[PDB]
């Protein structure tokens, strides 16, 4: 959707302090944590029960990894959002048939996990802002189911 | 199952709060989704006229016990109250807050008024249904309910809900909420869903109105519209103001408010003639960047007798007096404008299309479609008036247009001004052709 | 008819 | 449903999705070719006790298959509409069958015994508590009806009844419903979810039967147990009213 | 499901957050409006700007809600049941919305108090005030 | 074809295929009406070895949601008919972007323009480094599609 430059100023600006080694799997093990039966999908990896296992495993921060930086291409360019993911569109949708409102589910832990390193200095216009970032990513990712 | 309705604590015993005993045992209904179809009904079955038919508690008290029957939907054919839609009776989330009533009315015992804003058309709007005295909410107050009231009252139209401060009459604890009309009704009454009463005001109160003939100017006795003895009506009663009581700021006003432009002079002395009747004994006290009259501050007159030999003067900035003669219709002909009481014909020698589409606009003829050169409608027999108009195009009135005259070369008697317009008044202007380039000269 | 979806869930 | 299970293939062709006048997407059924199963309760959506089929047969809005409009003659009440909880809708023409669309068979045999399993589709909401933009379906066990008896109210016993319901409001519980346990990933069955089938598949001979249909689609997460009307105890009751 | 864990987790968390949890209550009201404009036509007559003081207040309402429902927690709709029929019937409040202003609460209660915030907690907390928003929605029809 | 995630890859295989130089591939349609009719390949994912294009993954045939304005396009070049300048900003070092490519003049847009392109831009033609992107105003030489 078209975005106001100082929104988009404020995102890149925080983006780019943003450990890109850690917090996307944090992001993504939390989702794995408090909504369990996505273990479903990712329990190639080995015990997924505790949380410390989880926190532990090598693979699970290896594939937020790769879902964090598909995000940061993401956010790289969002005025055309429907080609970028439209391969990891076809691997999610068309293979696993991942149903498309867990990826909101995923947009907003990481905004947790954002909001839980950045604190205070994470303010109500900016989350606002980054709500809309996710959720014009779920919907560009959503976008071939119709 | 035994069922009765009636009504308590009514006006009449055909309004007041709705009752139906059942099974022996009296109780209320909840007034949730309560339309004028369930009241219709109502009204039928006691037998009063249903020409107008309200909702809400009048007089009424909250109920008690049991409230038997909730989100009641009549069609308005059936016969009685109980065969409609509605939940299993007994059951609801309903208080006796929202107890339902109803007012049935042939429409001659509903009077409204505005009160306190110095006429009759101006201030806070006092409504007086079955002898019982309220006010309109501001909530959902908008310029179509104040121009249904307005327009009812015989008031004109609603031009801006103000303070006016002033010595109101208090104090109410019936309040009338609206909840929307679209604005073409003709009552007030004709908005839908209007509550009287019930609902617990918040700490908004007090809606007025400022309809637009509660001051209206006029100039008369001029030789052009816009210049003459200042008359004001206010209420219904035409009075002159005194040389004293008007101000620059206030002529300022009068002449955007008569949409005459700019103030060219003030006049005292009855230099337009003595008025006739009353003369006010307010003075305006306008900034000057008000809209209307209506909108200035007023003082009273310091101690002093005012005669109409002092009555204030106005000439605003205009020349009206332009047709178009020997057409074969009213949209065109030769251009003849009145000076010195004259009609003449005016000169083409710079009579260009701009100022031919002024004239047409002016004259609700739409667009100029040519200026055919040569006396094609007559050269007149009268005097050729060399006036040299310098329209853009864009003015309302020939009037607004620069003119000048003064060493003005000699028009030969065949080259008179003509026009042919459009004759379309749903023709104007549109953006494109205006060449790309303008030239102005500046202070 | 009984148990012939085109594709079952399996 | 508010967890995973994306209906992928369209392997359950029988699932019919009825939006009511005020918008409210619920489940139905396909019981044969000119009818299908649905629950009283849903049937009354935005509707009094009082009206009558004539008054909510035009209200309602039916879709099969993807988009697929099928028009709706009549509608017919189970006459212990308030204990058991069923409608019966009837469609104004045949449906074609194909592989997307297809009634299915109603059970002879009783499968009520715990130990087995279901499969129960839907269009209800989801964990965003937004209707769902495409069906799903999730697989369920079957649990011990005591301890959902004990869980629901407090009783066995009737003098001893008293509203235990985590949720506001108590489901009906009697001797002609079943009840089914809760997923093995906790996932369950919420608003909309209403009117669809506990498809049991049977692998020896191969066939799909609606044992029950949902009733209580109010218990989603917060609720250990979902709870289905038997078709089988409707059975001799279905079969007099098809011949109408 | 609120297991004993859940629970007790969700009672220390809550804990913490003490006198506090007025305040957090209105600021999570106010990242919805900020947020997601179309709650907003829930409270046409609130004075929606910042800080607002009918904002802080109706948060403080929700605040000790909120609080009463922890208190004894083991039954919550009974506790809640006003307010089930409160917002169920009379406001007729679209469900979507509770599961926004849940999440708004929870981004805001991490926000500021990071170190309670171990995966654990964010999951019965979550669990929590779904279980409540449910009961408050759970009597629609 | 829809141009849904169509790469260099893809045209550097199809243009093999014709036997073409695949040592600079660009995407996109020069000079190229709107297509009519059907989309038969959507998202195709090569990995560049593959001897023709109906080998790669694909969508079912005809099943799209696309339409003609993505159609995607190809020109492969050797690299010797590609020319880069700079255009009105008063010498060779300053101005628009023009670009030549198969004889077609164009222009670079700025969305996605930064001082990193800039910098490989005014590099590549020898000019140092690109210090910001301004106005400077002239009489420039226009147009493009
Ligand atoms: C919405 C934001 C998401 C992004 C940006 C994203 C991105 C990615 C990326 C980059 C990969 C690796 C592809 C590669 O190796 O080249 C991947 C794989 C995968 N994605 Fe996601 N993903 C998202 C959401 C999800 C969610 C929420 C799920 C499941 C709950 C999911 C299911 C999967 C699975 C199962 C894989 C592994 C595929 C395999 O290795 O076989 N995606 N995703
Ligand atoms: C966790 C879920 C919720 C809780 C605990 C909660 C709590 C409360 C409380 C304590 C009140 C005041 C009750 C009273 O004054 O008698 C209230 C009222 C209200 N609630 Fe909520 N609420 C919730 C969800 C929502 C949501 C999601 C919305 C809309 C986005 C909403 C809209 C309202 C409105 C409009 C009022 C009336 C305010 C007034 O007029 O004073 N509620 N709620
Ligand atoms: C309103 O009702 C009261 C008694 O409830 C009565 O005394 C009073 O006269 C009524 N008002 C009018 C205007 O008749
Ligand atoms: C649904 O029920 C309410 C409550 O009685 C009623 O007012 C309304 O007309 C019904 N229909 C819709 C579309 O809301
Ligand atoms: C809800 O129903 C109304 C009234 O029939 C209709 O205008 C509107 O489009 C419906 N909304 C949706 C999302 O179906
Ligand atoms: C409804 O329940 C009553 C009470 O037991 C019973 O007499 C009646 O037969 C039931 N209806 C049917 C259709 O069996
Ligand atoms: C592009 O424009 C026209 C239209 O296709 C074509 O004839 C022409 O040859 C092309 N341009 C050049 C420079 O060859
Ligand atoms: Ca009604
Ligand atoms: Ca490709």
């Amino acid at each position: 959707v078209h975005l106001t430059p100082e929104e988009k100023s404020a995102v890149t600006a925080l983006w780019g302090k943003v450990n890109v080694d850690e917090v996307g799997g944090e992001a993504l093990g939390r989702l794995l944590v408090v909504y369990p039966w996505t273990q479903r999908f990712f329990e190639s990896f080995g015990d997924l029960s505790t949380p410390d296992a989880v926190m532990g495993n090598p693979k699970v921060k290896a594939h937020g990894k790769k879902v964090l930086g598909a995000f940061s291409d993401g956010l790289a360019h969002l005025d055309n959002l429907k080609g970028t993911f439209a391969t990891l569109s076809e691997l999610h949708c068309d293979k696993l048939h991942v149903d498309p409102e867990n990826f909101r589910l995923l947009g907003n832990v990481l905004v947790c996990v954002l909001a839980h390193h950045f604190g205070k200095e994470f303010t109500p216009p900016v989350q606002a802002a980054y709500q809309k970032v996710v959720a014009g990513v779920a919907n560009a990712l959503a976008h071939k189911y119709h | 199952a035994d069922l009765s309705l009636r009504l308590v604590d009514g006006v009449t015993e055909c309004s007041g709060r709705l009752e139906v005993r059942f099974q022996g045992e009296w109780g209320t209904i909840c007034d949730d989704g309560w339309d004028s179809y369930d009241a219709a009904v109502a009204c039928k079955q006691l037998g009063c006229p249903t020409a107008v038919t309200a909702i809400g508690r009048v007089n009424a008290s909250k109920g008690f016990g049991h409230i038997w029957l909730d989100s009641v939907s009549c069609q308005g054919h059936e016969p009685a109250i109980w065969q409609c839609k509605h939940h299993e009776w007994g059951k609801h989330y309903c208080n006796h807050n929202e107890d339902a009533g109803v007012t049935c009315s042939d429409g001659s015992d509903l009077e409204l008024r505005l009160r306190g804003g110095g006429s009759r058309c101006a201030g806070t709007v006092e409504v007086e249904i079955q002898r019982l005295l309220g006010k309109v909410c501001d909530r959902g107050w908008g310029l179509k309910e104040a121009d249904v009231v307005c327009r009812q009252l015989g008031c004109g139209s609603a031009l801006k809900t103000s303070y006016q401060v002033y010595s109101k009459i208090q104090a109410t604890n019936t309040w009338l909420f609206l909840s929307s009309c679209n604005g073409n009704e003709t009552s007030l009454w004709d908005c839908k869903n209007w509550q009287w009463g019930g609902l617990t005001c918040d700490h908004y109160e007090e809606a007025k109105i400022t309809c637009s003939a509660h001051r209206e100017p006029r100039l008369v006795g001029g030789d052009i519209p816009c210049s003459g003895r200042v008359e004001v009506k206010h209420g219904d009663t035409w009075g002159s103001i005194c040389d004293s009581d008007f101000s620059l700021e206030a002529a300022s006003v009068l002449c955007r408010e008569l949409q005459c432009g700019t103030v060219v002079s003030i006049l005292g002395g009855a230099h337009f003639g003595e008025g006739n009747g009353q003369i006010w004994a307010e003075e305006f006290q306008c900034e000057g960047h008000e809209s209307h009259l209506s909108l200035c501050p007023v003082a009273p007159r310091p101690e002093g007798t005012c005669s109409h030999s002092r009555d204030v003067g106005v000439v605003c900035s205009r020349y009206t007096e332009i047709r178009l003669v020997n057409g074969k219709t009213p949209c065109e002909g030769r251009v003849e404008l009145k000076t010195l009481g004259a009609w003449g014909s005016l000169c083409n020698s710079h009579w260009d299309i701009e100022d031919a589409h002024v004239l047409c606009q002016q004259l609700k003829c739409g667009v100029a479609l040519s200026t055919p050169g040569g006396a094609r409608f007559g050269k007149g027999n009268g005097q050729i008036w060399r006036h040299m108009f310098h329209c853009t195009g864009t003015e309302q009135h020939m009037g607004d247009c620069p003119v000048t005259a003064l060493g003005a070369s000699l028009c030969p008697s065949e080259q008179v001004a003509s026009v042919i317009c459009s004759g379309n008044q749903s023709q104007t202007l549109s953006s494109c052709c205006i060449e790309s380039g303008q030239l102005r000269l500046v202070n | 008819v009984c148990g012939k979806p085109k594709n079952p869930a399996n | 449903i508010l967890g995973g299970h994306l209906d992928a293939k369209g392997s359950f062709p029988w699932q019919a999705k009825m939006v009511s006048h005020h918008n409210l997407t619920t489940g139905a059924t396909l019981i044969n070719e000119q009818w299908l199963l649905t629950t009283a309760k849903n049937l009354f959506l935005n509707h009094s006790e009082n009206a009558t089929a004539k008054d909510i047969a035009p209200t309602l809005t039916l879709y099969v298959g993807k988009k697929q409009l099928v028009e709706i003659e009549k509608v017919v009440l189970h006459p212990n509409y308030s204990q058991v909880d069923i409608g019966l809708i009837k469609l104004k023409q045949k449906v074609s069958v194909n592989e997307r669309v297809m009634p299915i068979c109603l059970p002879s045999k009783d499968y009520a015994e715990v130990g087995r399993v279901g499969y129960v589709s839907g269009w209800g909401r989801n964990a965003n508590f937004k209707f769902t933009d495409h069906l799903k379906y999730v697989m369920l066990p079957v649990a011990d009806q005591d301890q959902c008896i004990r869980h629901y109210e407090g009783s066995t016993v009737p003098e001893k009844k008293t509203p235990k319901s985590p949720v506001g409001v108590q489901p009906i519980l009697n001797e002609h419903t079943f009840c089914a346990g809760m997923s093995k990933y906790q996932e369950d069955t919420c608003y909309g979810d209403a009117g669809s089938a506990f498809a049991v598949h049977d692998l020896e001979e191969d066939t799909w039967y609606a044992t029950g249909i949902l009733s209580f689609d109010k218990s989603c997460a917060v609720a250990e147990y979902g709870v289905y009307v038997k078709v089988t105890s409707i059975q001799d009751w279905v079969q007099k009213t098809i011949a109408e | 499901v609120l297991s004993p864990a859940d629970k007790t987790n969700v009672k220390a968390a809550w804990g913490k957050v003490g006198a506090h949890a007025g305040e957090y209550g209105a600021e999570a009201l106010e990242r919805m409006f900020l947020s997601f404009p179309t709650t907003k036509t829930y409270f046409p007559h609130f004075d929606l700007s910042h800080g607002s003081a009918q904002v802080k207040g109706h948060g403080k309402k929700v605040a000790d809600a909120l609080t009463n429902a922890v208190a004894h927690v083991d039954d919550m709709p009974n506790a809640l049941s006003a307010l089930s029929d409160l917002h169920a019937h009379k406001l007729r409040v679209d469900p979507v919305n509770f599961k926004l202003l849940s999440h708004c609460l929870l981004v805001t209660l991490a926000a500021h108090l990071p170190a309670e915030f171990t995966p654990a907690v964010h999951a019965s907390l979550d669990k929590f005030l779904a279980s409540v928003s449910t009961v408050l929605t759970s009597k629609y029809r």
